[PDB]
């Protein structure tokens, strides 16, 4: 049942860094399921 | 000055004022 | 073909959207954009980057919260026209903003590349048939159904007093004033600070904007409540945690009346409404003292119109009748003006259509803006 | 890729592996390696200096247990990859690691060294075509089928509580102590000295820990139960000896909530969890409150929800509703989350590829974990 | 009688006390109680509970640490009572309460009730002649020798930004912000548990603020600074044992200029400087950039000048002089000015008198507190 819920469910792993890097201001990975 | 050199906390080996350049 | 035209009321607080003929605007939301601070780590979250209306209401806490409008002037037009997409998207109005024309309420005195700019997005982005921009004041008399009479609309964005007699507007005669509902909600975290509670977040402030709202009260006389001690009302935050108000409730509202207390040297709300009469020929001034009209959000504290009506007295001249009516539905009295001027056949005329507006430019919308 | 992804579940007490998809994992065998301290003398003896999980099991009078990992940090690097190499033979799940790709479920707040050195086995001493860390928290969500929750993970080696909402992860309100389920029988093992029983041997803390396991109840008043007389509760110990254990079955678990008894200055797991939550948004505490889930091993002791549930009622806020919700299979919760997170073709992207890490090295891991 | 007044520099790190006409603070001491954890077994053990200054530097060890104050705001009385006690005491200046007027030097925009109870304890619990509170950046003026000059007063709990011009000071222009030194040597902490070293004990945060203060350089470029290999300068510990900090160094203080990295809604302390000037009318705007002083603590920071010159420089307006005064004595200069400040004979005017507190109470404080 848990795996139908989450099926189709998707994020956005382009430009995802979660490193301790100061340069360019904050990040947040996993933009969208688009 | 050899009067505040006592202390601990104390500048030492910096400049006093920082400013920007006159000369664009 | 003339489809119903729709009304987009652009308040700085909460945009009030609808057709001409409905009674209520159907959707109204926060003026205000908020993006998530925090990171997505788990798969099946919140889709999007940008919540607008009561998606960002629900989720006030995981978002930024930013104003793209201040004081009735557009800083972010980016995320304005973004905000204006979503009027009618699938959530909004559920139509095509090419097919129906759209009337557009503006504040007195703004800029003019504000009002320029704004007309170029409903006309280049949104190919709109025909776009009528309104003043605050006229619809205000539209809404109450009277000709003569003086609109003091106190909003959130701007305060400004426009003298209309008989449908007749005196363009010299107008005062608006930066100071509103915002700068209020600002001086009243000053007062929490003092008292040792700290709402430093966007989303806490919206908290201390429903404090204000809830919990304050506009004392008849400031120094009687200043000298004696107060009773220190308690407040229940949404966690469940209690904070102790006390005389922040009274002492952050006169900001409207003082100025001074922010600093600025600007005129008071009540000096503000008398100047913009005394302004007038002298056998209309006692008319427009007679005929009085209260409108905009920062007028709903209690007991405004007791402290307003000694204030414009002492100002005003010695046995002159002054009577002051304020309308029930204040808020959405703007509105129920803008869908009244609509309904109207004139209007037809009175707007500017997209063809127009491509051969004589930003010309056209300037000729018929007041 | 069309080989199954491997579930490696790396707990400090019981390795859970198994391929994505299935129902709970098929090879859970104790994370410790044994080695024969007695000389071997007969022709036909036990063949070998390395045992591994049922033959440690089997014959463990015979050998010396080390431990290579505490409070989630691999001590011993060697041993470490003699079980990860263990996990892919014959008696486990009998598999070449260079087909099948790899999820590890680490603790939060670890070393970065510790990270670094973990995924460089895996790619250069184990060919695997892709390596992808996940947090413990987030998958114990997947299995519990939830999006927004507060997850009290409290294992054998950590306990840490990580608030997750819709998905989206605070990492600053995340609070991580060493004090876990092996310092209770560490603990445990003093208390059976001072009542006069000796395990001074490796095996004999063996027997330690399944003493706590059977006779452990956990005290909603401890000043109270440890005042009045204790009945004096027998154990039967493997050879056949009788052991009272007594008062040491309350007072040795206590040290979840009184790390001060050990002496170590650090929060209690009931501060631990409503700590975490007073960090989060004003907003978001009341739901917080709502939605708090229990994982690990050390959960499991008599009274544990009764105890945590009055701590935690105490340290909460008044007139919030706080709602604990307990998986039934507690010890499997973080595998089963594990398989589910692995089936989804979302993970295909969340991969690290072995050409991927060759390239940029050690950088990709930090780049792409969490 | 007009004995000589005690100058009490209340610092958040450590408080500087001595007599008017001193030109340097005699005794200045660590803002924090040390109790000893451990228990006492031997019959000739040292005696008391309570340990203040050098005697708990000494033997810090043994004791736990605790800070009263947090941002400036005394949180426990009982303590803060002990430390004025002991400023009094035969250690440190060792005179009667009763003989000596004070002069308390307080951060801006406190609570009122924080300065209603500070005074009821050097009014009641203690008979002194008469208090006079001072804001900490009119001080530095006394010390500097300018009667203009914006004075940027970063401490250990709190930074705030204080313009005065030719004596007089803007109060709607003052800006506050909660994050200061205290906060970097937290944030610090959370790289060296990264590294792999803990540091849970009260004592061992101290061994993290003397790392922080021996080896941390603020990067002019964090780009540069992030790509270019970092130099792993190693610390010794009173024990003996190295710790490499590499890259750490410079990621610890960035956090003054970014309170995103820590998770804090806020402008960074460049913003604080810039906005502050901008607050103040067009005229005084020039001469702020022209006269601008440093103080506090978290200033020594090397390169802090060169980066905050450059921050400042990009949000200043552009062919502006902007002149950045550093006094040597940064740490000590607030205390000099109290000492220049005691020292007047038209300081008899500004305090307030025993006899006057006791007539009119809390109320003359708050009327003389700006
Ligand atoms: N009951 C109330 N008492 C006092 N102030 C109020 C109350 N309700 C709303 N306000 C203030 O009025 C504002 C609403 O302004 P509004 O009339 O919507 O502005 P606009 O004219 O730009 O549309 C709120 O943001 C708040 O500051
Ligand atoms: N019934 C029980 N009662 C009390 N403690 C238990 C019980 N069962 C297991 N434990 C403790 O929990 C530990 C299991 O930890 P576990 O959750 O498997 O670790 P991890 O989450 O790190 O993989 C055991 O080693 C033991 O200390
Ligand atoms: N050389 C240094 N480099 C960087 N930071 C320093 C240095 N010396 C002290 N600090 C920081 O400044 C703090 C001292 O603040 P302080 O000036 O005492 O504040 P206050 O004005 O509240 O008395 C220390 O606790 C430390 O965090």
């Amino acid at each position: 049942a848990a795996y139908d819920k989450f099926k189709d469910k998707r994020v956005g792993t382009k430009g995802l860094d979660f490193s301790d890097r100061i340069g360019k201001t904050k990040r947040t990975g996993y933009e969208s399921g688009e | 000055d050899p009067k505040y050199a006592d202390l601990p906390g104390i500048a030492r080996n910096e400049p006093d004022v920082y400013e920007t350049s006159d000369l664009p | 073909i003339a489809n119903q035209p729709v009304v987009i009321d652009n308040g700085s607080g909460v945009i009030k959207a609808g057709f001409a003929g409905d009674q209520i605007p159907k959707y109204c939301f926060p003026n205000y954009v908020g993006r998530p601070k925090h990171v997505r780590v788990m798969a099946g979250a919140l889709e999007g980057d940008i919540f607008i209306g009561p998606k960002a209401e629900e989720h006030r806490g995981l978002l930024s919260i930013r104003y793209p409008m201040e004081h009735g002037i557009v800083k972010d037009w980016n995320d304005m026209e973004r905000i204006w997409q979503y009027v009618y998207s699938k959530d909004q109005l559920q139509t095509f903003s090419e097919e129906h024309p759209v009337l557009l309420t503006e504040a007195p005195l703004n800029p003019r590349k504000n009002r320029e700019r704004a007309a170029e997005v409903f006309f280049e982005t949104f190919n709109v048939p025909a776009l009528f921009i309104s003043m605050q004041a006229v619809l205000s008399l539209y809404a109450t159904g009277r000709t003569t009479g003086v609109v003091l609309d106190s909003g959130d964005g701007v305060t400004h007093a426009v003298p209309i007699y008989e449908g007749f507007a005196m363009p010299h005669s107008i005062m608006r004033i930066d100071i509103a509902g915002r700068d209020v909600s600002r001086f009243l975290r000053l007062y929490l600070r003092k008292e040792g509670y700290d709402f430093h977040s966007s989303s806490e402030f919206e908290i201390v904007k429903a404090i204000k709202e809830r919990a304050c009260y506009l004392s008849i006389n400031p120094q009687k409540d200043e000298t004696l001690e107060t009773e220190k009302a308690q407040y229940y935050l949404p966690d469940g945690s209690t904070i102790e108000i006390g005389p922040s409730r009274f002492r952050a509202p006169e900001l409207l009346f003082r100025p001074d207390l922010i600093g600025e040297e600007s005129e008071g709300i009540h000096e503000v409404l008398v100047f913009a009469i005394q302004k007038s020929d002298m056998d209309l001034r006692r008319t427009l003292f007679s005929n009085i009209v209260l409108s905009g959000g920062s007028t709903l504290f209690k007991g405004f119109g007791d402290r307003l009506l000694s204030e414009v007295k002492k100002l005003a001249p010695k046995d002159v009748k002054i009577r002051i009516s304020a309308p029930q539905e204040r808020l959405y009295s703007t509105w129920i003006g803008g869908s009244i001027l609509a309904s109207l056949d004139t209007f037809k005329k009175m707007w500017v259509s997209k063809k127009e507006y491509e051969e004589d430019g930003a010309r056209s919308i300037h000729r018929k803006t007041f």
